[PDB]
């Protein structure tokens, strides 16, 4: 008796880590982009 | 003169809104990508665990014929 | 002996590609809207 | 005529990022509801599996048991 | 005078996308931590899965050569 | 005969319904920042 293998089926991961952070920065840097007349 | 400065400000606005969207459309498909391989992955274990249950379904009811056959 | 079905266990994927493209459609359309004085 | 222009400009960009406002929470809800429905998945699959494998164990107990009665 | 509302409407606007960025980040972030979850949650259900389906193919490999020594 | 167990193999859920819900109401909010000289 020789069951299937199954050790290939892996589960990727997301690495969104560099955009999240590119976000909150843009939230931030939009402040020197006020206008103060 | 302030209205130079309104349109210098609008358009650094713009100009980190286009890069946020980017970034924004960059993480969807990352995360698109990364959930659709989880799920193809999910469903082809499912697939081969289906496969490898009927087996050892077959396997067990052949035991246990021959228990009975034995006894 | 009769062991339970899986075989109904399904994953659903997602198809957000329209919703990306519009993104990237929109992030390049910011320059039609750029103040040219 | 100037401040028109900026009122335009200003009015299109800001009618834009609704529009991808818009998508982007369009996306997030498509991947939540896609994420929440693999997570059912994977955990009524993780269910029947303990389901199996205890009927699997019980079976295999009973054969064991059987062999040695046998033997 | 409509410097001030131009101004003053810009700035309002900025406020209301940072807010949505600070959003879609917290969204994206929380998106990131399940997708992650659930894959590790995948991976490691495939390898108790792997463990426990060489032990059950021991296990049945045993009751086979028993089988076989007693008919 | 001692199958390992997988009970505690548990899969999170996601509840990012706030953000999309705030990003909505931003999106009609941000007809309240139009311009109208």
């Amino acid at each position: 008796v020789d069951l299937g293998d199954i050790s290939g089926i892996n589960a990727s991961v997301v690495n969104i880590q560099k955009e999240i952070d590119r976000l909150n920065e843009v939230a931030k840097n939009l402040n020197e982009s006020l206008i103060d007349l | 003169e302030n209205q130079k400065l309104i349109a210098n400000q609008f358009n650094s606005a713009i100009g980190k809104i286009q890069d946020s969207l980017s970034f924004t459309a960059s993480a969807l498909g990352k995360l698109q990508d990364v959930v659709n391989q989880n799920a193809q992955a999910l469903n082809t274990l499912v697939k081969q665990l289906s496969s490898n249950f009927g087996a050892i379904s077959s396997v067990l009811n052949d035991i246990l014929s021959r228990l009975d056959k034995v006894e």
